[PDB]
This record gives structure tokens, C-alpha cells and sequence, in this order.
């Protein structure tokens, strides 16, 4: 752990609203990591693939796909030993 | 035959009595817990 | 309360649910089932009762189905 | 399937329970037609699950025990399919078999 | 000979490896990312043994990607004799890799595929080289 | 005869009172109908 | 008309 | 020695062009790339088109009247066809890249969105017999200086509204003679106009823009003349108005933006009923029914189409096809249900009958290369190049099992024992099948011996013998169960991509790379037959080829084979665009199928790959109805039934046999007589004719007399007829007759009523149990209630 | 196509659509001059003479 050694941009309020309000920036970074090596892959695979390989693809927002059919509960799908 | 005639008899009341007795539990029991969840929800 | 722990425990083995399903059974026919229900607990040991007596009920339903061979052996007899 | 869903929660549920008793002897009807048998069927099961604990409290009431019982002699009269799919069955599954 | 396209693909690994990087050494994700960069580069066989990730930084080259190419890795199975004949026979349809022929000279062909690597059955081209052998058999077809 | 006149046929709505018959449409309806409010939620 | 026409509580 | 015809396209629900709602409301229109697809929505059926067109079609309507839909493509090119007798009627060219197409609610007249252009024209009259030049323009209008982007068509067939890139709305007289009535170009908006509606009275014009802006238009005094009177404004952030539609009776606004969200809008209030989003992707077509109720929504990148009841907020239809081609296909053992897998790694599960996909299964990270379902059913295998080999428990949708090897080898092919407690995968890099136990998903060993890839595996379903064969030239078959284990290697001209597995377990077929399909005996080890392949396989040159495809070699062997379930067929499939149906004793091409005949693709006829679509079938199945087959392929699952059994094939057929006879056996109560003589005709009107009129005291003693020649017949036609028939008390009836007065002789048979039985069994599996397990369920539920005592 | 249907010419200069399954002839014409041939398509959409 490195200890900044510079004056904070953020005043002495702005840390207790920060703490009034695992970390959103690491999973930017998770994120925009697996953008990458979609890109990579894609790539890779075109120019290794013998065949033609497709490029990879608020408001309320609709699930086009389910795992489950929609008449199936969530109770049907457990198991009477993991109730 | 007449003896398979009489075991397949008295083994189906007996089968159907059991089958009887868990039909009407589950139905029952559903019936519980179903007002419950009205009365908490 | 102390009843029904067992009925869900023996429920549980399917050589000692038929005295569970019983046992319930009497039960549901001689109480107040509104009662049962503000009973505190009694939803949760409820709910562990549900899906092991469907799966029985699943069960001796096939046995019923595939004791019909023994007509397929009357009528191959009457033959 | 909406549009029959609505209706039976929207069914009124106070004394004297008129309107229940109509529509349980309209089901009772329909079975004696012997025609669309699955859905005179999944529609008093829609019945109960909408109003299974009203007809609980008040099964000693007449006008409710008369319709159901009616119905149950009809229904009673239609357990033969049981008999007919379990043998169809246990005797499909043996003859591929064995 | 332009060179811009494996140009982007050895600086896309090279970022992606450097943000690795960044992230904490100790996040399970990291880890598993990189093991799969490096099978990847190790089956593409742009990595001709396993590497670690500043391996990957420098193993990586313009040149690595060229050697799996198909005109040249026929070159260097001795297929033939000159890269710019070897343009030629799969662009002549005389080679397969695998059950699938392939006409494209950009193909670069993986590890794992480096070796099926061979002339179609009645391509005249081999049985140039069955008649010399004087092992030619008319029954393969070849 | 006109069925046979043009070589097609159409089966009955009932074949006899007594006996059973289902509605005229897809056997979904009654699978929907039963677990309509999971389809909902 | 148109040349397109047709023809607080207690 | 059944005729097989495409019926019906799944793995795709849209593509591209707009969605048309049948004028009765209750099917819907769906172009799929290269055909349409047609979804009855209250039946919950579906069904493709079999004209197909050049390319990939680019805009359809539908008449009022039903009986004429309109196709045509992005070269112009137009197909007419019967909607209700499905045939095509004629082929025109407009020589021009038509944006949009919609017949006039007249129906008389159709309207033509060619560039900058409108042509109208006159809709040919379908009683009429085949003509050679039925169409007929009426006008052709020269207004608009930028092409346009879509029409509107008035409710009196008087009026049409088209919005060009102009960012002007233009509005023509269909009659000469009113040319004066509506002759009034609109401006104002900033951007393209996308749609210019008419109110119910057409008294109010409502124009929308790109930018997200609807004007209302009125005329009236400043010496009258239009103006907007009021202006409406979308205010989303960056997402553009993409497509519109308008139900002037309910006053609908449905708008698809950019950003892949659509609003609903009550006008002239600008009321926002609704606002929801389908995902990232632009929603491309948006439709409204007839009653206003239902709104289809489609986008093109990932292929979605949604029906929606804003009334009830309720989801009639929400599929999502494919993203990639389809590698691989299984049926259920019972044929209800078919899994697809694609390169994408995710799995979808189709219901056959209603044509739509229940459930998506993303678990696995790489492209699925097999999917196989257990003998019971209940189970499904699947192997991806991930490295993973899944178990999927379809009763309650779950992978409760994953198996993988100790260095994560790529696995491309699958196979499962009957008796489902062992699994076996193979890999093009190992050499060696990994086997692992259902139960506790350990590895319980390799088994070695190949020098090749492992192309394909096998399991006998009754001996439960394992076959694999490789690019090594050979065939191995393992005894893995029992004490001892024992392998026997054949030897073969070429490397094997397919292999098929006999039903009765007692034979081996392999597609080789020569274009040779081997029939090997299992037990002996030896050949018992060969066809031929090379000759049959049509491939087309590709554009970037430079040769002749008489010499080219690219594909003139088959990657797929698999036997008919009677056992005397092998369908075969592979990189080309050809499907050939062989018959096994005989040695012959029953028939011969073309896969796809757009000119899109390629074989129908240097850091840059020169890649382009390709036609090539993956895989390729019997269904176990013994009915249809289906073939997994670029554009999606392609299945060809035979039900619709047109031909005219009797067996055994005399003199005395007519249909008249038939009829006169009935009337006579000579039931036995006029059904053998039904079948004998093999007319199915017939047969449901004799089928229905035998009285039920009768049916024993009927049943009893059938000769056996007819009985695997009749069984078979039981079946297929009581899956959807409503008689299930008199088809059950017929059965247990059947069953219970030849049931010793179906045992002493069953490879030949193999076929008869399962369709038997699926009918009393699917429906017949589900009506009686309500049907025991209230029962129940009633003796509680009764019985039980009532609340305080 | 379907094989349901025999269309025969003869030197009567009449054309006769005979319908197999009931063995009767169901459609008639008569032509000016002779039809020296008939061929179903493979389709069946059209027939030549």
C-alpha cells in the first residue's frame, strides 16, 4: 500500500460525503479488460479460422433470453434435499 | 389366474389408498402455506 | 410443534413417510388450519414437508402405472 | 388466458357467495357436455387458487356445499381417462422392452 | 509488405498484458486472464514453448505472426522452394489443411493444425512426386 | 359426399356424447392458464 | 377543413 | 421411400426488413434473410415459406383480404404469392432498390417506395387465371429530390403520405381528378422525416423526424392553408428515431430510437403510456396490429422479435435466434423438443410444435461443438472447445454436472451410454477419449490406441458398444463394459468425419474424405456395403476461386451422416450446398436437396482475410417421429417434413379397391373391410374417415382382425393423428384395443414398430398424462376443502 | 407429379384428366387439332401439349 505524498484534491467535506456515500473502478477495468480479448480472440480466430467468423456485438430494459422457461417457478427448480 | 385376478386387486386398493393419503396432504399443505404468504404478504 | 419435527424427519426416508403422511393427515382433519398456520415455525417445517411428499407421490404413481401388467397377463391368458 | 385469469379473481366473494355458486355450476355444466374437458378442468383449479380459502371458511354454507357436491358427481363420473393412460402406459413400456 | 494489421495485434496484446498489470496482482480474474492470453498465443503458435507475461511482452512479434502463415510454413516444411511459389500452389488449390483446403494465403495455420498441413489427393502436384519415387499408385488416386 | 368429391375430410367436434374430447386449439392454453402468474412475475 | 377530409372534495 | 419438403426454418425469428401483421391479427409476418416466416400467434405455431429469392428480402406487405403477400428483395426483384395456398403466383422485376412496399386498403392498388421515386401500381386480380404480364402501373409520381424513406396510405385509398431524406413530407391524390385536393409538400423538420401518418378523420397530418421531432398539421385560417399548430419533441440524450408507426383508431404512436429502447405514445397529447428497452442494438421494424393491441418489435444485429400487449403489459412472443451458425443438433428421444448449439457456446432448447425457443443455456464459455440427449431424455450432454463436457437435466433446466480433463482439452465430439452412467468425449489434439462417470464426474479412463484426431463417437443404443474413428485411416470398436475390455480395429481408405450408429446396434456407417459412405458389420468387423458420394455432392465455385467447380475439390465429401430410425436410409450432409438421401440395401440417391440458393453466399453457384459467408451444413438428424429430419446450417435448422403427403402411393391396391367401395364397406357396417381397404388406398382423408365411424363396441372386435401387414401402419397413424386430434377417449381406445389384441406380437417385433411405439408413447407422455394430472389434482384440492373444517 | 392424375390425348382431338384412386374420368376438353403429346411438369404447376 502506497501513501500519497501530494496535497488532496478533495477537501475534508468531500471525503465525508465520499464515505457517507468490490470497487466500481476495478470492475471498469474488468469490464474494458473483457472488451479487449473479445477483440483479441475475434481476430485471432478470423485469421485462424478456416471459416467465416462474425465480429462479437436509466430506462427499464427487457430479457430478451431466459435460462428457464417462463412458466417453470424457482421453487419447482429446487431440489427437495436442498430445500 | 384367479389368484393373479385377487392379488392384482387387493394390491391396487392398496396402492390407491397410499396415493389417496399423499394427494390430499400435498394439496393441503399447499393450501397452508399458500395462506400464509397472503396473511405475511 | 414436537410432532411434526419427526413427521418431516420421517418423511425424509421413504420406508417411514407412509406413517409421516399419516400421522399429517390426522392432523389436518382435527385442528383449526388457521390455527396451524400463526403457530410460529410452522410455515418452514411446511415447507420442508411439500417436496419429499411430492417425490413419494411422484413414487407408487409409477407403481400403480406399471402394476397394470397384471391385467396385460389376464387378457394374454384369456387368449 | 389473461382474459379468463382476471375474470375468476374479479368473481365477487361475499354473502351470500351467489356468483360463486353460478360459476361452479357453470363448470358443472360444462363437464356434463364432455367437450373442451381441459379447460372446464384448469378453470376451477384457477377457482380454488383464487378463492380456495373463501370456500374453506364457508363449506358448511348450502348453496356452496350443493354446487360443489354436484360437481363432484360429475367429476367423480371421470376418473375412467385414469384408468385408460395408466394402462396405455404400463403395457407401451413393457412392450418396447421386454 | 505492409505490416499494420499484426503491428495492431502486437501492441492490443501489449495493452492488454500492461493493464493487467495495473490491476492487483492478487485478483483471482488477473490471474485467470493471463492464463488464457498465454494458451491462446501458445495454440495460435505465436509462442513455441509456454511464456510468462513479460515473455509476452517481447516474445511477441511482427515477425512470430509471419512464421505461421501458411506461404510461409509451407517454405519450411520444403513444400516449396520459394514463398512466392508457395502463394502460388494455394492459390492453386494444391494444398489442404486438414480436412478443409484452404485457397487464402493470409490463413496462418495453429499449432495443433501446423502439421495436417498437405497436398489434396488428386492434386497433379504429388503425383509428380509419386512418379519420381516411382511409388505412384494409381488406386489412391495418388 | 361432397368431403369425397373434394378428397379431404374433417374431423368431428364430437364423435359421441359420451365420449371425451378436449377444445379445438393448441394444448398449451391449459399449461399457461394453470401457472399464468409465474408467467407475470 | 381539410382539401384531404373525408367524403377538490371535503 | 417418403417425399421430404422444407416446412419450416428454425434457429432464426428475424432478420431484416419489416415486420407485417396478418390483417386478422392473429399471425405475424417475419422475413428471415432469404424467406419469411410466418407465426401464428393464438396457436402458437409457426411455418417458412418455401419460394425463395435471389437475396436477402428487403421489405413485404400483406392484403387486407389475405389471400396476396408481396416479397421483394434489395435488387428489386418481386415474388407474389398465395398466402392461403402458399404457391408462387408470379415473378416481376422493378429493375430498382424498392425501400418499402404496402398495398392500398383498397387492396386494388400497391405503392412503391423506389428511390426518389413512388410507383403505384395495380394489384393483379388472384381468381383470375396465371397471367404472363398481370401488372399493371397506375401512376408513376416524380416529387421528391432524395429517396424515400417510407409511405402511408390513407384509410379511403384516396391519399398517400411518403417522408423522404429531403426533410420533407409530401402527400399525393391516388385520383387524377384530386390531384387538387392533396398536392401540399410539408416542411419544417431538421432532419429525415421518417413518418407522415393520417389521423382517423384525415382532418390531421402527423409528420416525425430523425431528430425526434412530431409536428401536427392542420388547416386552417392564416386564405385556409396547413400549418403546424403544435410540436411534440422526443428529448432522448443521443438515441435517433429509427422506425415509427401509427394506429390512428386508438391513437397510438409505437417509435423504435437508435439506442434500442421504444416509446408508446397517446397523441395529440403526447402522452408517454410506456417506455421500454429490448437492449443496445437499434430497434429496427415496429408494427401494430389490426385491433391495436399488439406491437411487434424487431432488431436486426442480434436478430430479436417481441410482440408486445401493452394493454396487459404482457409478452405474447419474445424470441432471439442464433448470433452465429448452428454447429450441431439433437432431438429429444421422443422428437417434442430439438437443442441446438452455435459457435457463440450457448445452447437453446425448441419446443417442435410451436417452433420457439424455451430455454438459453450460456454456461459454457467457447463454441459447443456436440450436443446428444440420453435414451431416457431427461438428460442432455454437451461438449464445448473450452475445455468442458456439461450435463444438462432438462426436467428442471439445470447443469448439474460439469466434466472437464486434467489439461483442458478441446473436446468436438460426444457420446453417451444408454444407460446413461458414462460419458465419452474426443479432441482434435489429444488422440485419446476421455471417459468420466455421470454419477461422480471423475475420470475413469482413456482409452488409447488411435494415432488420429478423434473425429466422432458413437454408443450403440442397445449393445452399447463404443465406435470411434479418426483422420487416421481406421475404425475402432471398444467393448469398455465388462471384466475385460476388448478393442477391434478396421481399417479404411480415408480419413472418417461422420459416423452413425444402426438402431439395432449391429452395423457402422462412415463418411470418408474420398466421398465413400462404409456400411462395416460390428460384430463380424467386416464391410458389408458402399456408396458412392463424389458424383451426387453439388458445390458451387466461390467468387474469390479461380478454378472451375467441376475441378475444385473443397468439399466433395460429407462432414454429417446419420441412419433412418427403420434403418434403410442414411442422410448425409456437409461444406456444400447439397443434401443427399441414400437408401442402404439398394445403394442409390433417393433424393438430392438444395440447401440455399441466395447468391449472397458463396458456394451456391496479405494481413486481410478475403472472408465472406459460406452455405455448409454442420449436422444433420432423423427426427424420431420417422416424419422429418433437420439439418443445422448457416441460415439456421432447416426442416423437411412429409406431412403434407399429396402423392398417391397405394399398397396392395386391386380392381374392386375405391373410395367408393370404402365408403360403401361403412355404410354396410362392414367396418374391418373398409379400413384394410383404406390403408390399402393410403388416402389419410380416408383413413380418418373409416377411423371416426367405427363405433366403439366395435373397435375390440376390429382390432382383433387386423391383418399384421396393416398393423405398423395403423399404429404409426394413431400416433401422429392423436397428438393433436381432441379424441383422446377414442384414440385411447383404440390403443389399449390394439395393444391388448396384438401386444405379444409387437414384442416379438420391436425394431418394427419402433417408430409406431414412440409416437405412441409421446402422445400419452406430453398430453394424455398432463389432462389427467389436473384432472387428480382437483380431486384432491375438492375432498381438502370438503372434508376439512372451516376457519374460526 | 404426385401421381394422382393421368392427362391422355388421343386422335379424337379430346384431352381426358382420368382420376386413379377412383379410376373415373374426372375433366374433359377437345382440341381443334390433335394433341400429339402431354407432359406433366416437375412441379406439376404446368402441363405441355
Amino acid at each position: 500500500f502506497e501513501l500519497s505524498d501530494v496535497k488532496s484534491s478533495k477537501s475534508l467535506a468531500e471525503i465525508y460525503e465520499d464515505d457517507y456515500t468490490l470497487s466500481e473502478e476495478l470492475q471498469k477495468a474488468h469490464s474494458e479488460i473483457s472488451e479487449l480479448y473479445a477483440n483479441l480472440v475475434y481476430k485471432l480466430d478470423v485469421l485462424s479460422s478456416v471459416h467465416f467468423v462474425p465480429k462479437p456485438a436509466e430506462t427499464p430494459t427487457i430479457s430478451m433470453e431466459d435460462a428457464q422457461p417462463l412458466y417453470m417457478s424457482n421453487a419447482s427448480s429446487l431440489a427437495p434435499q436442498e430445500i | 389366474k384367479l389368484q393373479i385376478n385377487r392379488v392384482k386387486t387387493e394390491l391396487r386398493s392398496a396402492l390407491k389408498s397410499t396415493e389417496d393419503d399423499l394427494g390430499f396432504n400435498v394439496q393441503g399443505l399447499k393450501f397452508v402455506k399458500q395462506q400464509w404468504n397472503l396473511r405475511h404478504n | 410443534i414436537l410432532l411434526m419435527k419427526r413427521c418431516r424427519d420421517w418423511n425424509t426416508n421413504a420406508k417411514t413417510h407412509t406413517i409421516a403422511q399419516r400421522t399429517i393427515r390426522c392432523i389436518l382433519m382435527h385442528h383449526n388450519i388457521a390455527k396451524l398456520s400463526e403457530i410460529p415455525g410452522m410455515v418452514k417445517i411446511v415447507d420442508a414437508i411439500i417436496p419429499y411428499t411430492q417425490r413419494h407421490f411422484t413414487r407408487v404413481d409409477n407403481l400403480v402405472e406399471q402394476s397394470y401388467i397384471l391385467d396385460y397377463a389376464l387378457v394374454e391368458m384369456d387368449k | 388466458p389473461a382474459a379468463v385469469d382476471l375474470e375468476i379473481r374479479s368473481l365477487n366473494s361475499f354473502e351470500p357467495f351467489d356468483e360463486i355458486v353460478w360459476f361452479i355450476d357453470a363448470l358443472t355444466q360444462g363437464l356434463k357436455s364432455n367437450k373442451n374437458f381441459e379447460l372446464y378442468e384448469t378453470f376451477m383449479s384457477l377457482l380454488f387458487k383464487a378463492h380456495g380459502d373463501v370456500i374453506h371458511a364457508n363449506n358448511k354454507n348450502q348453496d356452496i356445499a350443493s354446487a360443489l357436491q354436484n360437481w363432484e358427481d360429475v367429476h367423480k363420473k371421470e376418473d375412467r381417462l385414469d384408468d385408460l393412460v395408466k394402462f396405455c402406459m404400463g403395457v407401451a413400456a413393457f412392450v418396447t422392452t421386454a | 509488405e505492409d505490416y499494420h494489421k499484426y503491428n495492431r495485434i502486437c501492441g492490443d496484446i501489449r495493452r492488454l498484458a500492461n493493464k493487467l498489470s495495473l490491476l492487483p496482482p492478487t485478483d483471482p480474474f488477473r490471474r485467470k486472464h493471463e492464463q488464457l492470453l498465454l494458451d491462446k498465443l501458445y495454440a495460435m503458435g505465436v509462442l513455441t514453448t509456454k511464456s510468462k507475461i513479460s515473455d509476452l511482452e517481447n516474445k511477441v512479434t511482427v515477425s512470430a505472426i509471419c512464421r505461421r502463415r501458411l506461404p510461409v510454413i509451407m517454405h519450411r516444411l520444403k513444400m516449396a522452394e520459394t514463398i512466392q511459389d508457395a502463394v502460388k500452389f494455394i492459390e492453386q488449390g494444391h494444398v489442404r489443411v486438414g480436412p478443409n483446403l484452404i485457397n487464402d494465403p493470409a490463413y496462418l495455420v495453429t499449432r495443433n493444425m501446423e502439421d495436417y498441413v498437405t497436398w489434396v489427393d488428386n492434386s497433379k502436384i504429388k503425383k509428380t512426386l509419386l512418379r519420381y519415387r516411382n511409388q505412384i499408385d494409381d488406386f489412391d488416386f495418388s | 359426399l361432397n368431403d369425397i368429391d373434394f378428397n379431404t375430410y374433417t374431423s368431428l367436434e364430437q364423435i359421441d356424447k359420451e365420449l371425451l374430447t378436449l377444445s379445438i386449439g393448441p394444448r398449451s392454453k391449459m399449461n399457461t392458464l394453470l401457472h399464468l402468474d409465474v408467467i407475470r412475475k | 377543413v381539410a382539401p384531404t377530409a373525408l367524403k377538490v372534495l371535503l | 421411400k417418403s417425399d421430404f419438403k422444407f416446412s419450416n426454418l428454425l434457429g432464426t425469428v428475424y432478420r431484416q426488413g419489416n415486420i407485417t401483421f396478418s390483417d386478422d391479427g392473429k399471425q405475424l409476418l417475419s422475413p428471415v434473410g432469404n424467406r419469411v416466416s410466418v407465426f401464428d400467434l393464438i396457436n402458437n405455431k409457426s411455418f417458412t415459406f418455401e419460394y425463395e429469392h435471389r437475396k436477402n428480402i428487403a421489405a413485404i406487405d400483406l392484403n387486407k383480404q389475405g389471400t396476396l403477400l408481396i416479397s421483394i428483395d434489395e435488387d428489386g426483384r418481386a415474388i407474389l404469392v398465395n398466402f392461403k395456398a402458399r404457391n408462387v403466383l408470379h415473378h416481376f422485376n422493378f429493375k430498382e432498390k424498392c425501400s418499402a412496399v404496402k398495398f392500398s386498403p383498397d387492396g386494388r392498388l400497391f405503392a412503391l417506395a423506389s428511390g426518389r421515386f413512388l410507383q403505384i401500381w395495380k394489384t393483379p386480380d388472384v381468381n383470375k387465371d396465371r397471367q404472363f404480364a398481370p401488372f399493371v402501373r397506375h401512376r408513376v409520381h416524380a416529387g421528391h429530390f432524395q429517396d424515400i424513406t417510407s409511405l402511408t396510405w390513407s384509410q379511403d385509398s384516396r391519399f398517400i403520405l411518403t417522408t423522404s431524406k429531403d426533410l420533407s413530407a409530401k402527400i399525393w391524390s391516388v385520383d387524377s381528378e384530386e390531384k387538387n385536393l392533396a398536392a401540399t409538400t410539408f416542411n419544417g423538420h431538421r432532419d429525415y422525416v421518417m413518418g407522415a401518418f393520417f389521423s382517423h378523420d384525415q382532418e390531421k397530418i402527423y409528420t416525425v423526424s430523425k431528430d425526434g421531432a412530431v409536428f401536427v398539421w392542420e388547416f386552417t385560417k392564416r386564405k385556409y392553408s396547413w400549418r403546424i399548430t403544435k410540436k411534440h419533441f422526443f428529448y432522448a440524450n443521443q438515441a435517433k428515431v429509427k422506425c415509427v408507426t401509427f394506429h390512428p383508431a386508438t391513437r397510438l404512436l409505437a417509435v423504435g430510437f437508435t439506442s434500442g429502447e421504444f416509446r408508446l405514445y397517446d397523441l395529440p397529447d403526447f402522452t408517454l403510456i410506456q417506455q421500454l428497452s429490448m437492449g443496445q442494438n437499434p430497434v429496427n421494424t415496429v408494427s401494430v396490429n389490426q385491433t391495436g393491441e399488439w406491437l411487434a418489435f424487431g432488431s436486426s444485429k442480434l436478430g430479436q422479435l417481441l410482440v408486445y400487449e401493452w394493454q396487459s403489459e404482457s409478452y405474447i412472443l419474445k424470441q432471439q435466434g442464433h448470433f452465429d451458425s448452428t454447429n450441431s443438433l439433437a432431438y429429444s428421444p421422443d422428437g417434442s423438443r430439438v437443442v441446438t448449439a452455435s459457435e457463440d457456446g450457448k445452447i437453446k432448447v425448441w419446443d417442435i410444435t410451436s417452433g420457439f425457443c424455451l430455454a438459453t443455456f450460456e454456461e459454457h464459455t467457447s463454441s459447443v461443438t456436440a450436443v446428444q440427449f440420453a435414451k431416457r431424455g431427461q438428460v442432455m450432454f454437451s461438449s464445448s472447445l473450452d475445455g468442458t463436457v456439461r450435463a444438462w437435466d432438462l426436467i428442471r433446466y439445470r447443469n448439474f454436472r460439469t466434466f472437464t480433463g486434467t489439461e483442458r482439452i478441446q473436446f468436438n465430439c460426444l457420446a453417451v451410454d444408454p444407460s446413461g452412467e458414462v460419458v465419452c468425449a474426443g479432441s482434435l489434439d489429444n488422440f485419446d477419449i476421455h471417459v468420466w462417470s455421470v454419477q461422480t464426474g471423475q475420470l475413469l479412463d482413456a482409452l488409447s490406441g488411435h494415432e488420429g484426431p478423434v473425429s466422432c463417437l458413437s454408443f450403440s443404443q442397445e449393445n452399447s458398444v463404443l465406435a470411434s474413428a479418426s483422420w487416421d485411416k481406421t475404425i475402432r470398436i471398444w467393448s469398455i463394459f465388462g471384466r475385460s475390455q476388448q478393442v477391434e480395429p478396421i481399417e479404411v481408405y480415408s480419413d472418417v468425419l461422420a459416423l452413425s450408429m444402426r438402431p439395432d446396434g449391429k452395423e457402422v456407417a462412415v463418411s470418408t474424405l474420398k466421398g465413400q459412405i462404409s456400411i462395416f458389420n460390428i460384430e463380424d468387423a467386416k464391410q458389408v456395403g458402399n456408396i458412392d458420394c463424389r458424383k451426387d455432392i453439388i458445390s458451387g465455385r466461390f467468387n474469390q476461386d479461380r478454378f472451375t467447380a467441376k475441378n475444385s475439390e473443397r468439399s466433395k465429401f460429407f462432414t454429417t451422416i446419420h441412419y433412418s430410425f427403420d434403418g434403410m436410409a442414411i442422410v448425409a450432409g456437409g461444406n456444400n450446398n447439397s443434401i443427399c438421401l441414400y437408401d442402404v440395401p439398394n445403394e442409390v440417391l433417393l433424393k438430392r436437396f438444395i440447401v440455399s440458393r441466395n447468391m449472397a453466399l458463396n458456394g451456391t453457384l496479405l494481413s486481410t482475410r478475403k472472408m465472406r459467408p459460406e452455405v455448409r451444413v454442420t449436422s444433420v438428424q432423423f427426427s424420431p417421429t420417422a416424419n422429418a429430419f433437420a439439418a443445422a446450417s448457416t441460415e439456421g435448422l432447416l426442416i423437411y417434413s412429409t406431412n403434407d403427403t399429396i402423392l398417391f402411393d397405394p399398397f396392395d391396391l386391386d380392381v374392386d379397391v375405391t373410395p367408393h367401395s370404402t365408403v360403401e364397406a361403412l355404410r354396410e357396417k362392414q367396418f374391418l373391410n373398409a379400413l384394410v381397404m383404406a390403408f390399402r388406398l393410403n388416402e389419410e382423408y380416408l383413413i380418418n374417415k373409416v377411423y371416426e365411424a367405427i363405433p366403439i363396441k366395435e373397435i375390440p372386435l376390429v382390432a382383433s382382425n387386423i391383418p399384421a401387414i396393416y398393423l405398423p401402419r395403423i399404429l404409426k397413424f394413431i400416433g401422429d393423428f392423436a397428438i393433436e386430434s381432441q379424441h383422446i377417449e377414442f384414440n385411447l381406445i383404440w390403443i389399449k384395443a390394439l395393444l391388448s389384441a396384438s401386444g405379444g406380437y409387437i414384442n416379438e417385433h420391436k425394431y418394427l414398430f419402433s417408430t409406431a411405439m414412440r409416437s405412441i408413447q409421446r402422445f400419452i407422455v406430453r398430453v394424455a398424462k398432463e389432462v389427467v394430472n389436473t384432472t387428480t389434482d382437483n380431486k384432491y384440492t375438492y375432498r381438502f376443502l370438503v372434508s376439512t373444517d372451516g376457519s374460526m | 407429379p404426385e401421381g394422382r392424375w393421368i392427362v391422355s390425348a388421343s386422335l379424337d382431338s379430346t384431352i381426358r384428366t382420368w382420376d386413379l384412386p377412383t379410376g373415373g374420368c374426372i375433366d374433359g376438353i377437345i382440341v381443334d387439332n390433335v394433341a400429339t403429346n402431354v407432359k406433366f411438369s416437375p412441379n406439376g404447376d404446368l402441363l405441355a401439349t
